[PDB]
């Protein structure tokens, strides 16, 4: 599989490189996807540009690592970038995508509020933990959940960050549990990773 | 420049068949320069290759058809070159098939090749069509309070959990629109049950929790439902 970092950022006019490991051949491509729009091919065959793609986009490859470089970032370059490749005889796979932010305001750490299941929802025989994340920039976070100290993967739904009225970003994440498993642990935690920082909030049924 | 335009149903019940048509303009599906196929993208996730095909035969076949191995047992691709149409058929859909489906033209070592053509990259994308897999019927939401504590430096977050409605959209206001500052309503999540949920949150001064009433107003026009839910501090 192809591995991309979740996000990267630079200021207008700077140069930035994002990488993609696992490319074992020269059938490498890169795609630009603006929010709400279809992807667009910007690099093919490691370093070829389709007609109309500015020369400030350039591709390269070293070992099993392909790289896309954008010289002189413009605000229009803000998008999610995917690497693609041929694998096996004739299969196509894509990387997980890198959210590239062109910095237009100070970076801001997120505020995290973790709501336990409401009494009303528990009386309807359901239990949902609500982790609300707000006031961060760039608009890219990783959310992980823990029961006591053990990581939890099943029952998690997370929204893509969307802009607030103050133009910072917010996101939400949900952990769906039965009332029994909510009562059976000592605590639950929502961990939000943003840039080089992780914020964790904890709730307990005995609160 | 060439254009790809998808069409077909955007709501498919679970276990049923998902069928999509793509109309190609400005290029020939009968020419041998490209493969034609599909890429999909679940909401909020990455790109996933579906497959592609070509009707340009070698001397030992009638064409080429490549499938994503995890979809092959359910997947059928087709071309109608006189009408310049690309087809997708996917049986027994589950929630994991909810995605934006993109019609796609593939390039690579296609016109000339050794051993077999290698369509490796998508050089032309359709606009995409979001197909939702859900057996749900129209259903109004259940609204639950996200109560504040009697939270962080003089201000308190509180909100509403809008659960298990169908279809979209739901709109949320606070205090019949009298409270807008510090309000944020989040995008909906499609749960594995086939129903949507979202949350709305507002930050207010903690000193107001005892004197000011906070009510979220949830409007679900598809079911002609409105819900006002009083959000009161925890006890
Ligand atoms: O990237 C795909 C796959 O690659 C790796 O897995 C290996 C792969 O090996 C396939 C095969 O390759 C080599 O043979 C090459 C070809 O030689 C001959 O011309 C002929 O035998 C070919 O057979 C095809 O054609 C005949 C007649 O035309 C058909 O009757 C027959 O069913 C074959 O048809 C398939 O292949 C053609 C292209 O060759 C397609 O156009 C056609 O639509 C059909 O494709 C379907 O089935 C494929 C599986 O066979 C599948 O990949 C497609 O997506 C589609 O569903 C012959 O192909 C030799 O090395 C030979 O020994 C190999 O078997 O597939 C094997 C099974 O998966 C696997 O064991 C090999 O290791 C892996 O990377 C894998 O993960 C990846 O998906």
């Amino acid at each position: 599989a192809l591995t991309q970092p979740p996000s990267a950022s630079g200021s207008p006019g700077q140069s930035i490189t994002i990488s993609c490991t696992g490319t074992s051949n020269n059938f490498v491509s890169w795609y630009q996807q603006h929010a709400g729009k279809a992807p667009k091919l910007v690099i093919y065959d490691v370093n070829k540009r389709p007609s109309g793609v500015p020369d400030r986009f350039s591709g390269s490859k070293s070992g099993n690592t392909a790289s896309l470089t954008v010289s002189g970032l413009q605000t229009d370059d803000e998008a999610v970038y995917y690497c693609g490749s041929l694998v096996g005889n004739w299969d196509v796979i894509f990387g997980g995508g890198t959210k590239l932010t062109v910095l237009g305001q100070p970076k801001a750490a997120p505020s995290v509020t973790l709501f336990p299941p409401s009494s009303e929802e528990l009386q309807a025989n359901k239990a949902t933990l609500v982790c609300l994340i707000s006031d961060f920039y760039p608009g890219a976070v990783t959310v992980a959940w823990k029961a006591d100290s053990s990581p939890v993967k099943a029952g998690v739904e997370t929204t893509t960050p969307s802009k607030q009225s103050n133009n910072k970003y917010a996101a939400s994440s949900y952990l769906s549990l039965t009332p029994e498993q909510w009562k059976s642990h000592r605590s639950y935690s929502c961990q939000v990773t943003h840039e080089g920082s992780t914020v964790e909030k904890t709730v307990a049924p005995t609160e | 420049q060439p254009q790809l335009q998808e069409s077909g149903p955007t709501l498919v019940e679970a276990s049923e068949t998902l069928s999509l048509t793509c109309a190609v303009s400005g290029d020939s599906t009968a020419a041998c320069n490209s493969f034609w196929g599909w890429v999909r993208q679940p909401p909020g996730k990455g790109l996933e290759w579906v497959g592609s095909l070509s009707h340009c035969a070698s001397y030992w076949n009638r064409g080429w058809t490549y499938h994503n191995p995890s979809l092959k047992s359910r997947l059928t691709l087709a071309l109608d070159t006189p009408k310049n149409l690309v087809f997708l058929k996917l049986n027994s859909v589950t929630a994991a098939d909810t995605a934006t489906y993109y019609c796609a033209r593939f390039g690579g070592e296609v016109l000339r090749y050794t051993d077999w053509p290698k369509p490796a990259w998508v050089d032309l994308w359709g606009r995409g069509t979001l197909v939702t897999v859900s057996s749900a019927s129209t259903k109004g939401p259940s609204v639950f309070p996200l109560a504040p504590s009697s939270t962080s430096g003089g201000t308190a977050a509180l909100g509403c959990l809008v659960k298990d409605y169908f279809p979209e959209p739901v709109t949320v206001s606070w205090n019949s629109g009298a409270l807008t500052s510090g309000v944020h309503t989040f995008p909906a999540v499609l749960q594995s049950s086939g129903l949507y949920s979202l949350s709305s949150v507002v930050t207010v001064p903690s000193s107001s929790l005892g004197t000011q009433t906070y009510i979220c107003n949830v409007n679900h026009k598809p079911s002609n439902t409105k819900v006002d839910k009083r959000v009161e501090p925890k006890s």
